[PDB]
């Protein structure tokens, strides 16, 4: 489905049958088919995980600045104090992660495995395939589409290279991403990358 | 020019050339950064 | 009509008299023989010499033309202070190192076309399709298009094609040797080219290379 | 403060090393002129000097009774700069050249005479196999699941 290099052809492992298959791979890292059915899975949870960091990560910000409401910068937001510790959040952030994540595990290791809730036996999950789980999972019942499948792909591809860049911008800039953005938009040519080092 | 790439090729005039390269690198990474015996920058 | 024919055995070649290699039939423009040591041996590798021989000398001719053209204006008096080898460390905005970075985007974009071009011909067409229209097949280096062929004058209008591919590679060795010369002597007189004609053009035999 | 050294910031005994090293620098300094050429290098030299010792510093090495920069390679996370932060850098770096150079054994494994492929490397082949070692760890990984990493003879 495309091509991310002209030049270059797509691998014989990436038949255009997955979801954003651009044919990037030039490290060969999804040669074994295994290796390919992990890292789409991944790659899936990595780009969620991505987008739902930097829509909370930069909407506090965009808000904060416009003055909408006021909220830390993510990186000011950890020494905030709270209704709990400083741990007891990452307590509960594992009980009730470890549960989720290993039934995913379990998910992507047999498809058909993991569907019916342990306590209600009824109330169990459509048979969808790996990495797309439906039922409770889509309440509005907007389908999954190949193309859907494409663009969330696409805006978790997105949101993973935007949290990195986040990331780097706090790193070595000391500042917020939005902050640096309206920092670019004052004087572009002048407030980059190769200007900070 | 055919025969030249595969002597370069060879073991070790391939090797001198990567340990020249790479000599170079950290000579000037040394330059840069002389006296180093910590990794600050994390 | 549009073939690219080749030169003849009995060609002009860089040596008269001499015997031109077997790896430089003449398959190429400018093809005079021109081979004291050989590079050009594996075809598979002389394809990309010529190649690069082509994008060197037009880079060289669009260089000689942005030196002495534009000196040609600063003695009109349109253009100040202007020197080649100091026009990279006076000032502009975006410091030089924001210019080169967005530079180096712009061009890996364009030469990366390029390259996908080189590596496989057919991968990055452009020249849009038409309806029960063939647009021709072009070659590597010469891609025709409507972006770099408007006038049509690569397919053979004004003159063949050979003689034009080798207009331009003759033409552009000439503008890269040029540009050799801007590279040395701007730096062993410190001066202007125009200047340093100029002055060899007063006294031919006393202002050479050799006053330094 | 552990193994009871003092940090090299507040060593006197770094202090004088830094002064000795300085006057031993200074010393020689002054049989050159002072705008001559080896005058200089002295001077930068006494540059590197100031700014190493400011360095190891401010990079909370620590310094013991003989006053030299000591690593705790322990674990502390204090300074895990001065062993672990290098060693998984190393590991990586490492990594990549065995990934690499295990890989392209691999990619010449099934050739007619592979040996001749030994002492005359494919820069191609070469080329396109060392930057499959960029991202190394998660290609052994996966190949130590698959299985792929250990030949079963
Ligand atoms: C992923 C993730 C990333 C990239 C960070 C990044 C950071 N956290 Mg953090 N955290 C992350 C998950 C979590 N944090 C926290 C709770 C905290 C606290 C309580 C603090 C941080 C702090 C920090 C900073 C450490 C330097 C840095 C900005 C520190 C900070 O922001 O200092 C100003 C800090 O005090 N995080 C929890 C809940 C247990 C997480 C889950
Ligand atoms: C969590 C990271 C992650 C993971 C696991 C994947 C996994 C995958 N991608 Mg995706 N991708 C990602 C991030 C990721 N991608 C991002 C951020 C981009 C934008 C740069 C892309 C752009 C992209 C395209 C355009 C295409 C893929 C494709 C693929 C598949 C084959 C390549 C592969 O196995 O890579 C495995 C990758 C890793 C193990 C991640 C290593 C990351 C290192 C540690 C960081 C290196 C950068 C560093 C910060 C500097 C596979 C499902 C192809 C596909 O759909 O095939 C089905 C395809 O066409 N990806
Ligand atoms: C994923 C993700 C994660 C881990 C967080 C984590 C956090 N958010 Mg963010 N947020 C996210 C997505 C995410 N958010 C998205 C998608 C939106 C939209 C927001 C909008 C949002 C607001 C408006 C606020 C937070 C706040 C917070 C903090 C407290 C939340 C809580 O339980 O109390 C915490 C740092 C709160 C905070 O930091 O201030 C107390 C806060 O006011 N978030
Ligand atoms: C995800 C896309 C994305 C976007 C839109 C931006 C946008 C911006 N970045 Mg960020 N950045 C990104 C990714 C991104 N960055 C990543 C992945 C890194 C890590 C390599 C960085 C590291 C970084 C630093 C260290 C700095 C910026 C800065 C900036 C601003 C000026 C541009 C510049 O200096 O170019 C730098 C651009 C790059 C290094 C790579 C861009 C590649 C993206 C993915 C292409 C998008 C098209 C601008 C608001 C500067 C600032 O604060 O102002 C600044 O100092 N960025
Ligand atoms: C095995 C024992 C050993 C160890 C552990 C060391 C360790 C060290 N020596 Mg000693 N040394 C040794 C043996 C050893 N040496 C021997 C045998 C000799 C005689 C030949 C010397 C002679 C010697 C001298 C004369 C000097 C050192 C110096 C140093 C320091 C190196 C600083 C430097 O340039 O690295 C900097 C780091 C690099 C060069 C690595 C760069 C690698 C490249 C750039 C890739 C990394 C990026 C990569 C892409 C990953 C990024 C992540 C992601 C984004 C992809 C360091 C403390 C120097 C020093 O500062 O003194 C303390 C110095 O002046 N050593
Ligand atoms: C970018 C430079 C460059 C490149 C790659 C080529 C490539 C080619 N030329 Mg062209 N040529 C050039 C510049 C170049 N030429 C210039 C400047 C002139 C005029 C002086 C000519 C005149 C010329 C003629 C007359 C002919 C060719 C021919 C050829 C082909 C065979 C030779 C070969 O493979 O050499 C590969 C060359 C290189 C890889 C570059 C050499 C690099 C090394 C390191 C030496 C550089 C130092 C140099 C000697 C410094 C000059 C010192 C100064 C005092 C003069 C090939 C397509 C023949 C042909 O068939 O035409 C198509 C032919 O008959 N060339
Ligand atoms: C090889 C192509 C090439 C390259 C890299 C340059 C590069 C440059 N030119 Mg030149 N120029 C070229 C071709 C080229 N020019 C041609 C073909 C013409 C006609 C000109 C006419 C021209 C003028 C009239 C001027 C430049 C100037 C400049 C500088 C700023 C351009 C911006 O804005 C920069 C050094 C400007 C400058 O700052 O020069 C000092 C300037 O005044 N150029
Ligand atoms: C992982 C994502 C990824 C990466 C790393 C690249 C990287 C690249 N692309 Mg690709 N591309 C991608 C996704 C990606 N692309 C996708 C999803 C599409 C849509 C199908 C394209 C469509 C595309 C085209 C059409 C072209 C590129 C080109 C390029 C090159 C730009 C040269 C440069 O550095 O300019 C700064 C570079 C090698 C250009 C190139 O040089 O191709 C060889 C080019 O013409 N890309
Ligand atoms: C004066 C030197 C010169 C000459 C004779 C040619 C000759 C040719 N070029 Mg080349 N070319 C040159 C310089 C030159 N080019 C430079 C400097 C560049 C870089 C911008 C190019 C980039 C280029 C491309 C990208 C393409 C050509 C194409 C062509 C062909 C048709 C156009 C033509 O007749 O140009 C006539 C030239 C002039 C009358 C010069 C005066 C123009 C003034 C300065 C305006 C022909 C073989 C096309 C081709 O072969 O298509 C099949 C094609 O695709 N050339
Ligand atoms: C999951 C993720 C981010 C999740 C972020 C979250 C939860 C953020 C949460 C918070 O901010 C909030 C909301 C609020 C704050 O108060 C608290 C914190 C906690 C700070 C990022 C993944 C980020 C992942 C990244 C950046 C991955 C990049 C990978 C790339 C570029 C891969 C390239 C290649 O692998 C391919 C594709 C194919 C190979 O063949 C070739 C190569 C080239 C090797």
């Amino acid at each position: 489905k495309g091509e991310w290099l002209p030049g270059l052809a797509s691998p014989d492992y990436l038949t255009g049958s997955l979801a954003g298959d651009n044919g990037f791979d030039p490290l060969g890292l999804a040669e074994d088919p295994e290796n390919l059915k992990w890292f789409v899975q991944a790659e899936l949870v990595n780009g969620r995980w991505a987008m739902l960091g930097v829509a909370g990560m930069l909407l506090p910000e965009v808000f904060t600045k416009i003055g909408i409401i006021n909220v830390p910068e993510w990186y000011d937001a950890g020494k905030e104090q709270y209704f709990a510790s400083s741990s007891t959040l990452f307590v509960i952030e594992f009980i009730l992660f470890h549960y989720v994540e290993i039934r995913r595990w379990q998910d992507i290791k047999n498809p058909g495995s993991v569907n019916q809730d342990p306590i209600f036996k009824q109330y169990s999950l459509p048979k969808g395939e790996v990495g797309y789980p439906g039922g409770i999972f889509n309440p509005l019942n907007f389908a999954p589409t190949q193309e859907a499948k494409e663009k969330e792909l696409a805006n978790g591809r997105l949101a993973m290279l935007a949290f990195l860049g986040f990331v780097v911008q706090h790193n070595v800039t000391g500042k917020g991403p939005f902050e640096n953005l309206l920092q670019h938009l004052s004087d572009p040519w002048h407030n980059t990358i190769v200007q900070t080092f | 020019m055919r025969d030249l790439k595969t002597y370069l090729s060879v073991a070790p005039v391939l090797s001198t050339l990567w340990f020249g390269s790479l000599a170079g690198l950290l000579i000037e990474i040394n330059r840069l950064f002389p006296d180093a015996l910590t990794f600050p920058f994390f | 009509s549009s073939v690219c024919e080749p030169l003849p055995p009995d060609r002009p070649l860089w040596f008269p008299g001499s015997s031109p290699p077997e790896w430089l039939d003449g398959s190429l423009p400018g093809d005079f023989g021109f081979d004291p040591l050989g590079l050009g041996s594996d075809p598979d590798t002389l394809k990309w010499f010529a190649q690069a021989e082509l994008i060197h000398s037009r880079w060289a001719m669009l260089a000689v033309t942005g030196i002495i053209i534009p000196e040609c204006l600063e003695r009109l008096g349109f253009i100040e202070n202007f020197s080649w080898y100091d026009a990279g460390s006076r000032e502009y905005f975006a410091d030089s190192t924001t210019l080169f970075v967005a530079q180096m985007v712009l061009m890996g974009w364009a030469e990366g076309r390029r390259w996908a071009d080189l590596i496989k011909p057919g991968s990055v067409d452009i020249e849009p399709k038409y309806p029960h229209k063939v647009n021709p097949k072009p070659d590597v280096g010469y891609p025709g298009g409507l972006w770099f062929d408007f006038m049509m004058w690569g397919r053979g209008s004004p003159e063949p094609v050979m003689v034009l591919r080798t207009k331009e590679i003759k033409n552009g060795r000439l503008a890269m040797l040029a540009f050799l010369g801007f590279c040395f002597q701007a730096t062993y007189t410190s001066q202007d080219p125009i200047e340093n004609l100029m002055a060899h053009l007063a006294d031919p035999g006393h202002c050479n290379v050799f006053s330094a | 403060d552990i193994s009871g050294l003092t940090p090299c910031k507040d060593s006197k005994q770094f202090a004088k090393r830094e002064k000795q090293q300085i006057k031993k620098l200074e010393s020689s300094l002054k049989l050159y002129a002072p705008e001559s050429a080896p005058a200089l290098a002295l001077n930068a030299q006494i540059e590197k000097t100031k700014r190493r010792f400011d360095n190891y510093g401010k990079y909370g090495l620590l310094c013991g009774s003989d006053g030299l920069p000591h690593l705790i390679v322990n674990g502390d996370q204090r300074h895990w700069g001065e062993f672990i932060t290098p060693g998984i850098l190393f590991l990586y770096i490492a990594g990549w050249i065995g990934w690499v150079g295990r890989s392209y054994l691999i990619a010449i494994s099934g050739e007619k005479k592979p040996a001749m492929k030994e002492i005359i490397i494919d820069v191609p082949l070469a080329s396109r196999i060392i930057f499959r070692g960029f991202i190394w760890p998660v290609a052994a990984y996966r190949e130590f699941l698959n299985g792929d990493l250990i030949a079963k003879d």
